[PDB]
């Protein structure tokens, strides 16, 4: 029942808006009258140079939030939406004990048991699927170059 | 790919719009003469002025000058568009009429149209 | 003949010289040996970084982007918004939504590494199989379809560039001609 | 039946050949990872994209047009002032002005107003330069290569009933396929319209598209893309890239419990993540296939001008 959902700030998928009065979300609409279904998440301002420590519950919404709403409509469970500590995916970087490369980030918080499910459009590659199981890819998306 | 050289002036081009302009200036002359009879050598002069509007090189038109100015502006914008698309037809008429190198996927499964061959018992064939 | 040459020359200015001004072919080795003006970056600790480190020819791009590691992609958005960047490898539809936001941010046509994005999961769990079944149930209906119709499909060379300075200069010439008309009427 | 009858009934181990991914096949056996983005699409006959717009005023002169009429009325009022200073230019300056814009053999008068002659000369030079710029802008509008679509959705208005549209269209698939099961999972009425337009095979429908005996054909995306890259004359081109579709993929279905499955999935990840799959796509695809009169709308505007002249004619 308790599903600690972790997420990173994705610019089209995870919109993080501060609460209006006290822990509340504004019932904003889309371009066709459909109201925006936000959720209560726990997020900081920035990383450690940005803010020293200021993590508040705000309103997270976008795409994957309504996707998890569709999941909870589908299957009988509850959840717990929170954010990721850093602003990284989490790679196999070295730990200071005689150059031993381990994982961090979203993978480092998932394998620590602090997280439960990473609802994020991560690039499925070899070695991350070598260690944990993934889901089937909902999004079919490539890579390209942005210019001016 | 060497195609010899009418550039689609009237006979390859579709021949509806010239009859449309002829019938349209006929309707123009009909409503000009309804304006003439219901006026709030004149007939031949008004006909020749209706030709002279299109000639691109004036009777009493107290409300007919609006008709003449709309017809003249329409005629010049139509012939300007015709100049534009004839130049467009003759400039951008370069299609892909070759093989484009040895790495052509279209000749991997050819037909009896792209007839390519080589010298009998050549080293290029080897 | 002179003004016909002028009309055809004004037609000739807008003929497409400079069709594309960069090296957007990904296999072109000008990016393998870049310059100071080729500011291309990546997000720090990205999966694209692992994809580049996995191969053997991505050395110079890795050495350039390790001097250009970004915390977030919004840092890259602000940098290319301030024209500090020149290229960035990113997912297609997100940059399509950003091109719908701001038209200056333009993608390229070469779609490379057609990847799949799923959900980060644990190991063998009863909340994996029904989850994948619900994902496939989302696939079979138009749920991702109309959620793309909400904002992904929803976006948000004329006579207008060559008129403004023309209008100002012609209006100034008209006012100056009227002033000269006042002078010539004052002469007679 | 088929590969499903061979693998689920354990007469075959796996199907290393390509296979569509849908609900019930994922229910009976477990696929591999989707190694290629292969959704579904519809091959059409031809978009018939001709570079001619129906309108020529509002897509071209919208913000220029207001300032042009403002400067036109200013020059005409100045000509009225000069004609009243020192033999028909009381209110008829506008027809003379916009007839000397084009110079279509309009005999008006011999101007003795010197200010009128100077303003006509300046406005005539201005008329020459915006006529040149408008011809240049018509060339610039020709420069891009666009194509007008007709069916822009799976919920298209044609798909309700072809009795509303004067050409009746046509579309069909092959029997005993997963495409029919996917359509029946979408619309029973679509199967009702498709059952009367059934056909035999893929290349038979291709020949029907070549000869013009078929309009639409529902199939997978990348196979139709490969067939369109080898199309003769570059006519059979699909609309879009599966944007209005379910956007499935291809996988390798193994028996549920096969120990080879993880090694196959990691080998597919290794084949994708090094350009070797990109090498195979270069070896087995093609992308060289890149991207005259639509008049009488301004004739409808001409008929509206005739109606307004008939309105002003009676009084
Ligand atoms: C980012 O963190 C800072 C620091 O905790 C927050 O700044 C505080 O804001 C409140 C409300 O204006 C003030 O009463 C405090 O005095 C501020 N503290 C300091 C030390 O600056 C800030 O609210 C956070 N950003 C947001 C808007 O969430
Ligand atoms: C969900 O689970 C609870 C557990 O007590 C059960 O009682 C309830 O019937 C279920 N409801 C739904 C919506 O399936
Ligand atoms: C941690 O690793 C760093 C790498 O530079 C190195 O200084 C040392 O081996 C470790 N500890 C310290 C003292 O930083
Ligand atoms: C899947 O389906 C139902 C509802 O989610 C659940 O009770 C059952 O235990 C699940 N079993 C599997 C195959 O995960």
């Amino acid at each position: 029942t308790r599903l600690k959902i972790v997420t990173i700030h994705q610019e089209p998928f995870v919109y993080v808006k501060p609460t209006m009065s006290d822990g509340t979300c504004k019932e904003e609409f889309t371009v066709n009258g459909d109201p925006v279904k936000k959720v209560i998440c726990t997020g900081p301002n920035d990383t450690s140079p940005g803010s020293p420590r200021h993590t508040v519950p705000q309103c997270c919404y976008g795409f994957c939030i309504d996707l998890l709403i569709k999941l909870a409509r589908t299957m009988n469970f509850t959840y717990e939406v929170h954010l990721v500590a850093d602003g990284k995916f989490g790679t196999q970087e070295r730990v200071n004990n005689s150059n031993k490369k381990e994982w961090n980030g979203m993978m480092g918080e998932l394998l620590s048991g602090q997280a439960d499910m990473i609802v994020a459009p991560l690039t499925i590659n070899n070695e991350r699927a070598q260690y944990i199981e993934f889901s089937k890819p909902f999004k079919y998306q490539g890579l390209t170059i942005l210019v001016k | 790919k060497e195609i010899p050289r009418l550039d689609s002036f009237m006979q390859p081009f579709q021949s509806t719009l010239w009859l449309l302009v002829g019938l349209s200036v006929h309707v123009v002359a009909v409503m000009l003469y309804l304006l003439d009879r219901f006026s709030p050598l004149t007939l031949s002069s008004a006909m020749w002025f209706s030709w002279g509007v299109l000639l691109n090189s004036a009777p009493r038109s107290f409300s007919a000058r609006i008709l003449g100015m709309v017809w003249a502006g329409f005629a010049m914008i139509i012939v300007a568009s015709y100049t534009a698309n004839l130049a467009a037809f003759l400039v951008l008429d370069r299609p892909e009429e070759r093989i484009t190198g040895i790495n052509d996927p279209r000749l991997r499964n050819p037909s009896d149209k792209f007839i390519y061959a080589t010298v009998k018992q050549s080293s290029v064939d080897i | 003949i002179i003004v016909a040459s002028y009309t055809a020359n004004l037609a000739a200015f807008l003929v497409l010289d400079r069709p594309e001004e960069r090296i957007t072919g990904i296999n072109d080795p000008r990016l393998r040996n870049p310059s100071d003006k080729f500011i291309y970056a990546t997000v720090k600790q990205s999966s694209v970084d692992i994809y580049f480190r996995r191969q053997v020819e991505l050395s110079t791009m890795y050495r350039h982007m390790e001097k250009h590691n970004y915390e977030s992609a919004a840092e890259a958005i602000q940098a290319v918004r301030d024209n500090k960047l020149h290229a960035f490898i990113w997912d297609s539809a997100v940059l399509e939504f950003e091109a719908s936001q701001k038209c200056d941010l333009v993608t390229t046509g070469e779609l490379f590494f057609r990847s799949g994005f799923g959900i980060g999961m644990r190991k063998d769990s009863p909340w994996k199989q029904n989850v994948s079944l619900s994902i496939l149930k989302s696939h079979e209906n138009g749920f991702m379809e109309d959620l793309d119709k909400t904002w992904v499909r929803y976006q948000e060379t004329l006579t207008f560039e060559n008129m403004a300075g023309v209008f100002m200069l012609v209006a100034g010439g008209i006012v100056a001609g009227i002033f000269l008309i006042f002078i010539e009427i004052a002469y007679k | 039946n088929g590969m499903i009858g061979e693998v689920v009934y354990q007469r075959a181990v796996m199907a290393v050949g390509s296979l569509t991914i849908n609900e019930e096949r994922s229910e009976v056996v477990d696929f591999s990872v989707p190694f290629v983005e292969t959704g579904i699409s519809v091959m059409v006959s031809r978009s018939n994209g001709t570079v001619s717009p129906s309108a020529f005023l509002e897509p071209f002169s919208a913000s220029v047009w207001v300032m042009m009429f403002v400067m036109l009325l200013i020059v005409s009022a100045i000509a009225v002032f000069v004609f009243e200073y020192f033999s028909f230019t009381i209110g008829k300056a506008i027809w003379l002005l916009w007839g000397l814009v084009f110079n279509n053999s309009v005999p008006v008068q011999n101007p003795k107003g010197t200010t009128s002659k100077i303003m006509v000369s300046v406005w005539a030079f201005f008329a020459v330069i915006f006529l040149a710029s408008y011809t240049a802008n018509l060339a610039a509008f020709m420069i891009q290569e666009e194509f007008v679509d007709q069916v822009t959705g799976l919920s298209d208005k044609k798909f309700q009933r072809p009795h509303d549209y004067s050409p009746p269209f046509r579309f069909g698939t092959v029997p005993a396929g997963s495409t029919e099961r996917n359509i029946r999972n979408n619309y029973p009425y679509m199967h009702q319209y498709m059952t009367r337009f059934n056909q035999r095979g893929v290349e038979d429908a291709l020949v029907s598209l070549k000869t013009g005996k078929l309009d639409a054909f529902i199939y997978d995306a990348a196979v139709l893309n490969y067939k369109a890259g080898r199309d003769e004359g570059c006519k059979l081109v699909t609309i879009g890239s599966g944007y209005i579709f379910a956007t499935t993929g291809y996988g390798i279905a193994l028996q549920k419990g096969s120990p080879w499955k993880r090694q196959i999935d990691l080998a597919l990840l290794q084949f994708v993540g090094d350009g070797e799959m990109e090498e195979l796509e270069t070896l087995w695809l093609t992308g060289i296939c890149h991207n005259i009169d639509n008049m009488a709308g301004v004739f409808y505007m001409l008929a509206a001008a005739m109606a307004l002249s008939l309105i002003t004619f009676i009084w």
